[PDB]
């Protein structure tokens, strides 16, 4: 059960996009994309990609999806919902989320194990710890090489970010 | 055995947050020439327990919520991110010893504005939504200088490891080569938690009951104690004997208490900023100095041949 | 060619521009004073 | 007077002292009277699993010295 | 329009990230360094049309090093036969695959 | 593994405290109350300044995302190139800040 | 091909189908577009960490930064639409039929 | 160029401090003698294995044992 | 019995927690707000009783009507009273909030705030001294102390 955990997260990841590709609201759309970002980050972190998972949290979720929720909250005029005493205002939430985990556990059925067991990855998929690397994360040093090897990449990226600042300030003027 | 360690982290956090209210009211009492609470318990030691039992049986306001799910998930996220910021903190050895604990804490604190934003949209008020948007803009503003100051200090560390930050400061405190980063870091952590003189929420989560307000309240104070401990580890790092870890634990405890009382002593001393005045403080005062000191702490270990070890 | 679905389509403006308030708060009694604020941001 | 704030500060200081003392004692309890092995890197984990294999009881913290070689 | 400025002027703007067998930091190998090196040294300079049909063995070794589809197929076959024999009761697992043998070093 | 157990315990304690904070005063049969702020029925006007400071956060946060591997890039052999590109990124962050300055972008939240 | 890569591709195509059937809002379009960007980040990261190809580890961050800047541009466009009509509705964006 | 400097130090000391710190951060790594030692320490830090060479017969600069005279030595790093 | 003892001890617990943690929402209507400010000033010092200074109305426990209630503000008084969570309490401070006071026969004055809100403690004086307002607060705490909520729950 514990072996297939990345695969399990990937299934949840797929289900997470069905949370918001059906598009119930842009606000619940942002909420589903935040949950999907967290579980895809779990997929990244379970291959030893620690810095890239923390870039998912720090830059994608805490950097950009904050701005998406911020711009969404400056639009789409709100309206109240059901606000009866606690047999509705939290009990329906708990029964709905228990049905959501019921849906998560419900898809691991006989139509799934014909794909899981015929194409068993866990046992031979996650091979990032194949031998020794040394005193360094290879992924950390590969990201560190952006400054010595990636001179042109850093030039065009910083130029695109400066042009991004200029472009946003020109189009958001109205004059 | 590990679950025992998680409980012995998280239960004393909640007890320390409970008695921080007593320490705040007593220290703000004596600084305002008055006394703080002394009637309820002996010298006030039952005032947090009485306040907690009062807030946890107070009537829910029957809130006209714009959403159920964000109304529930804002205190849940607030408490979860209040607790999970503590697990890489080296005291002198953390609960979760990870190689990127600094970046982990920066990420989990950058995720902490969703509790504000979801509390704001989960209210029906447009005024509460405007206050929440102002608070979110303030917090993500000061997260910029959190990240740049933190990067500039860790150019002397070698890596994002918090336990390595104890090894870095065994000869000198890191406030000596980095005191402008220290003072701007301290004002930036003051402005993260919406703490005075940056508390324009008392100048967004009032849609909640008194119980969920106590949850946001205790998450805010856990963030206050946590950022004081993180500043203590980051600039005033204590001596560590590996055969007696209680020397380091008592030393950073005393320094963390002094820095938390320094928050309590700042809030009883200054008027509040106007909102554009603290946006002026960030974007026009702290950010040029912070970028210049980032350039300085990049280029300075290269010119002094003091580049810290990677491992 | 004006068909059935295209007959109500008016031509666009000649210079290609199209013809397009501020907030009012009530700081109530929540001394005491009520403040009606025409605010502009 | 001013020393009246000291019982609350003392209680809060004990509440901050308990987690660090607790995790230091648990690390010495679960690792043979010593510190927990820090494996931030692949070499540290490789030596750690080599210790776990040479100890024979699936525990890295049982150190086999010169008595295990002839 | 492929204006090869990087070969005209003699600059290295993006050749270093292109293949796995290039100069990596701290001489880290890729997982398929030998297979990609052999596909590149086989298919070098002869053009794509000859490279598709005259270096297919090295290219399939490198593709199978990348995806490991034949190796996962073989391991699924052996594990399926092992599961069927454990289910039939005609086979017993060894002690060195059950966890009672006090591993090598 | 220990991290997932710790996150799960923190999430369980958070959900438990929220559940106690909602269900414990709903034992009370206090009163069903009626008759439902600085606006009564006003819509939300948009503010351009809040969106400008949000996008300014996002662009400088991307520049910080580039600046993050510097404590690892200090360990490299090509220190002249590394120092030039580090100073170039922080200088471009400063040029973005100066352009945000002079075009009145930092005004009325300065 | 492989399994978890097929899952990340399935998420990419699901957010593509959400990006190709608009319901009401432009923010829903930008969210489906950034879910596509997220799935590209995840799949690129798993490939680059799988092969131990070291220099490409800076590539997903690059794939983040530009595209996040791209999202910023999209948000600003939405804002100007919401400054003309009051809503971000895609059916207000139909003046270019003639 | 001096009265303007006193004026900007009077009005805006934050930007004067920022441009001074940034200017020193630019110029001082080249005006320093200790900058080369950063390069030398980062290229003498052994992250990999020092793979030995087959002795063809004529290599005077390559030692046979780590405790030999010839070879790159770090006496300067131990002493400084 | 046993359950009578359990509900009596839990009544003592919740009454202790509610009376030792009263949070006031003071209506600063008139001159009595000055003497409430003196009751929060260091000499009398409400904060050492657990009575915090200027709590927000959506979490406060006791409404102190300190000053003259006029006809233009009585709906705002009842609105802020309706926005208070239970158990809410009303302390009426001074003669104009008690019964109209010096403006009793005025065309514009509500003759007592107990025409608007249910009032628990009547604090007399013009203004009552801050020591007397503190006496009224402690008498409110003793009124909360002798409540019998779980006892009457167990007996109904
Ligand atoms: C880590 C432990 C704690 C660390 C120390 C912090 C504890 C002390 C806290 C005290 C109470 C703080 C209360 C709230 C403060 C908020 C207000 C405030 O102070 O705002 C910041 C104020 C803001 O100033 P201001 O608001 O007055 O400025 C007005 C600005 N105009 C004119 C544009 C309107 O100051 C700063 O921003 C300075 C930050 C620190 C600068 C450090 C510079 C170091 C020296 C550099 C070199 C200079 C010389 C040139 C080169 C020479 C080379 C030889
Ligand atoms: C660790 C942090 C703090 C944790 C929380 C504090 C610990 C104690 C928690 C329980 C406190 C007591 C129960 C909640 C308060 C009840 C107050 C109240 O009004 O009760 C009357 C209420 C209702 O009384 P009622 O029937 O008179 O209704 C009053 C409303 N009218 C008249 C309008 C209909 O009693 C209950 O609902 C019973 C609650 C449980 C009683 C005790 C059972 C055992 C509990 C263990
Ligand atoms: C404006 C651009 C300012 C920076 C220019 C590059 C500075 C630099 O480090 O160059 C050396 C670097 C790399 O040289 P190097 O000295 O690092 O070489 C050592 C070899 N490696 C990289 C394998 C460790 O770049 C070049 O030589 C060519 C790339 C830059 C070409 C010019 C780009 C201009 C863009 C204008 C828009
Ligand atoms: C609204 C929903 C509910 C809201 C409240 C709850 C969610 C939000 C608050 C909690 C956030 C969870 C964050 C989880 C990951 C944190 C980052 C991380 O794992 O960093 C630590 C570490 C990297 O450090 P390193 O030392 O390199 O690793 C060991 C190498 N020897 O890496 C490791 O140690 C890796 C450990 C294994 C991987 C852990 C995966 C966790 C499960 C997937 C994500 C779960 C959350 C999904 C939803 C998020 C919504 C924001
Ligand atoms: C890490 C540090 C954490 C520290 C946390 C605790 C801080 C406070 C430390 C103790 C302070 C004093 C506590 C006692 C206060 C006074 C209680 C008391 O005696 O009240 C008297 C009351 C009336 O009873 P009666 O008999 O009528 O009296 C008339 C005289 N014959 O009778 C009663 O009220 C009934 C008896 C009630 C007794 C309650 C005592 C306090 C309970 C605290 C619980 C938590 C303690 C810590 C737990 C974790 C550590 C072990
Ligand atoms: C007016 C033309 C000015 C041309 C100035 C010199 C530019 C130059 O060096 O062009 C090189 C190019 C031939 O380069 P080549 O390698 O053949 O290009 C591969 C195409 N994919 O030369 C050409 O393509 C020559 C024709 C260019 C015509 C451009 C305007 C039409
Ligand atoms: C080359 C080294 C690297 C340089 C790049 C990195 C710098 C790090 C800091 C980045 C700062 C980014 C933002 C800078 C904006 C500059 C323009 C500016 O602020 O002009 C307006 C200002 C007048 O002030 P005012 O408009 O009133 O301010 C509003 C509040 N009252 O005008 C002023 O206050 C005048 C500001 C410009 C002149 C400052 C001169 C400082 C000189 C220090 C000593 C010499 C340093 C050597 C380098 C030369 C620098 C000019
Ligand atoms: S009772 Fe008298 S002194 Fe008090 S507020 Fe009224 S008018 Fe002023």
């Amino acid at each position: 059960m514990m072996t297939y955990i990345v695969f399990i997260l990937s299934i949840i990841f797929v289900m997470g996009f069905v949370g918001f590709s059906s598009k119930p609201s842009p606000i619940y759309g942002g909420l589903g994309l935040i949950v999907s970002g967290g579980v895809g980050c779990g997929i990244v972190l379970n291959f030893g990609g620690s810095f890239l998972g923390l870039m998912v949290f720090l830059i994608y979720l805490g950097g950009m999806m904050v701005v998406f929720g911020y711009t969404t909250a400056m639009a789409t005029e709100q309206y109240p919902e059901v606000w009866v005493s606690n047999k509705v205002v939290l009990g329906t939430f708990i029964t709905g989320l228990l049905m959501e985990f019921l849906m998560v556990y419900y898809v691991l059925k006989d139509k799934e194990v014909e794909i899981v067991f015929k194409f068993n990855g866990m046992g031979d998929w996650v091979i990032y710890d194949t031998g020794d690397s040394g005193f360094f994360s290879e992924e950390a040093m590969g990201i560190a090489a952006l400054y010595s090897y990636g001179t042109w990449l850093v030039i065009v990226t910083g130029w695109s970010l400066l042009i991004g600042v200029v472009v946003i300030m020109e189009i958001t003027r109205g004059n | 055995m590990f679950m025992i360690n998680v409980l012995t982290l998280i239960i004393p956090i909640l007890l320390a947050v409970a008695f921080l209210t007593l320490v705040e009211r007593k220290v703000l009492g004596y600084m305002q020439f008055r006394k703080g609470p002394n009637v309820v318990g002996p010298y006030g030691l039952l005032q947090p327990i009485a306040d907690a039992i009062k807030l946890f049986i107070k009537e829910p306001l029957r809130p006209a919520t714009s959403s159920i799910s964000m109304f529930i998930l804002a205190p849940i996220l607030a408490l979860t991110l209040a607790l999970t910021m503590w697990i890489p903190l080296p005291m002198p050895y953390p609960l979760i010893n990870m190689n990127l604990g600094v970046l982990f804490m920066l990420a989990m604190s950058s995720l902490a504005v969703y509790s504000i934003l979801w509390s704001g949209w989960a209210s029906n008020s447009k005024y509460a939504l405007i206050g929440a948007l102002r608070a979110v803009a303030q917090t993500i503003s000061y997260e910029v200088t959190l990240a740049i100051i933190l990067l500039s200090v860790l150019l002397m560390n070698g890596s994002f490891t918090l336990s390595t930050l104890i090894i870095t400061q065994e000869q000198v405190w890191l406030i000596f080569p980095a005191w402008p980063l220290a003072m701007m870091w301290f004002i930036s952590t003051l402005a993260e938690t919406n703490r005075a003189p940056f508390d324009l929420t008392e100048g967004f989560n009032v849609e909640y009951a008194a119980g969920p307000f106590a949850l946001f309240f205790m998450a805010e104070y856990a963030n206050i104690i946590m950022m004081n401990i993180f500043t203590t580890t980051l600039f005033l790092g204590a001596f560590h004997n590996p055969y007696m870890p209680e020397l380091y634990t008592i030393n950073f405890t005393i320094k963390s208490l002094l820095l938390s009382i320094t928050f309590l002593w700042i809030r009883a001393s200054y008027p509040r900023f106007r909102y554009d005045q603290l946006m002026h403080l960030l974007w026009k005062n702290f950010l040029p100095l912070t970028l210049a000191l980032c350039m300085w702490h990049v280029s300075l270990p290269i010119l002094l041949s003091s580049i810290p070890p990677q491992t | 060619y004006p068909t059935k679905e295209t007959a109500h389509w008016k031509p666009p403006p000649w210079n290609d521009v199209d013809p397009p308030s501020n907030l009012t708060l009530n700081f109530g009694p929540q001394g005491v004073l009520r403040l009606v604020m025409e605010l502009s941001g | 007077m001013w020393f009246e704030v000291l019982p609350g500060i003392a209680v809060m200081g004990v509440c901050l002292f308990i987690p660090g003392m607790a995790t230091a004692r648990i690390h010495r309890f679960s690792n043979g009277g010593r510190e927990k092995r820090v494996a931030h890197y692949s070499y540290q984990w490789y030596l750690m699993e080599r210790d776990r294999r040479v100890s024979g009881v699936n525990r890295y913290y049982v150190s086999k010295g010169l008595e295990n070689i002839d | 329009p492929f204006f090869d400025v990087q070969k005209k002027l003699g600059v290295d703007l993006d050749h270093w990230m292109t293949i796995q067998s290039a100069e990596q930091p701290h001489r880290i190998p890729a997982r398929c360094h030998a297979f990609e090196k052999e596909w590149i040294e086989c298919a070098h300079g002869i053009g794509s049309i000859r490279a598709e049909k005259e270096c297919k063995i090295e290219f399939e070794d490198f593709r199978e090093c990348l995806l490991r589809q034949k190796t996962m197929k073989r391991l699924n076959a052996i594990k399926r036969q092992r599961d069927k024999l454990i289910k039939e009761g005609k086979y017993t697992p060894p002690p060195h695959h059950s966890g009672q043998e006090d591993l090598r070093p | 593994m220990n991290l997932m157990i710790t996150l799960l315990t923190n999430f369980t304690l958070a959900t438990l405290l929220v559940t106690i904070a909602f269900w414990l005063p709903q034992l009370n049969v206090y009163s069903e109350k009626t008759s439902p702020d600085p606006m009564g029925s006003a819509r939300l006007p948009f503010s351009m300044k809040f969106f400008l400071v949000a996008i300014t956060f996002l662009l400088f946060d991307l520049e910080i995302a580039l600046l993050l591997p510097l404590p690892w890039a200090s360990q490299t052999t090509n220190l002249n190139t590394m120092l030039t590109m580090a100073l170039l990124l922080i200088f471009l962050l400063a040029v973005s800040l100066a352009y945000e300055w002079t075009q009145k972008g930092l005004e009325w939240t300065e | 091909m492989s399994l978890v890569y097929m899952n990340i591709m399935m998420a990419f195509t699901v957010s593509l189908t959400g990006l190709l059937m608009y319901r009401s809002h432009l923010m829903s379009s930008l969210l489906c577009l950034e879910g596509m960007m997220l799935s590209l980040f995840i799949l690129a990261t798993l490939m680059i960490l799988n092969s131990h190809f070291t220099l490409a580890s800076m590539m997903p961050i690059i794939l983040l930064v530009f595209a996040a800047c791209e999202a910023a541009l999209g948000l600003s466009l939405l804002v100007m639409v919401s400054n003309t009509y009051g809503t971000d509705y895609v059916q207000n964006l139909n003046l270019l039929q003639c | 160029v001096a009265a303007f400097l006193k004026n900007v130090w009077a009005k805006e000391p934050v930007l004067v401090a920022s441009f001074a710190i940034a200017g020193l951060a630019v110029i001082l790594p080249t005006l320093s003698p200790y900058t080369k030692y950063s390069l030398m320490i980062n290229r003498a830090t052994p992250y990999n294995y020092p793979v030995p060479l087959r002795d063809d017969g004529n290599m005077p600069d390559v030692p046979s044992h780590p405790q030999d005279p010839q070879g790159p030595s770090l006496e300067w790093l131990k002493r400084l | 019995s046993r359950g009578e003892y359990v509900v009596a001890k839990l009544d003592d617990l919740i009454n202790w927690a509610r009376r030792s943690s009263l949070w006031p929402m003071t209506f600063g209507l008139a001159c009595c707000a000055v003497e409430m400010m003196h009751m929060a000033a260091p000499r009398y010092d409400m904060d050492r009783f657990g009575v915090v200074f200027r709590a927000s109305p959506r979490q406060s426990d006791v409404m102190i009507v300190a000053g003259t209630l006029t006809n233009k503000m009585a709906p705002a008084l009842r609105k802020v009273y309706d926005q208070m969570p239970e158990p809410r309490y009303v302390v009426s401070m001074g003669s104009c909030a008690n019964g109209g006071g010096y403006y009793h026969y005025s065309y514009s004055v509500v003759r007592g705030c107990d025409r608007i809100v249910p009032v628990d403690i009547y604090v007399p004086g013009c203004p009552p001294t801050a020591e007397a307002l503190l006496y009224g607060i402690l008498q409110l705490q003793k009124k909360i102390k002798r409540e019998k909520r779980l006892r009457i729950w167990y007996r109904r």
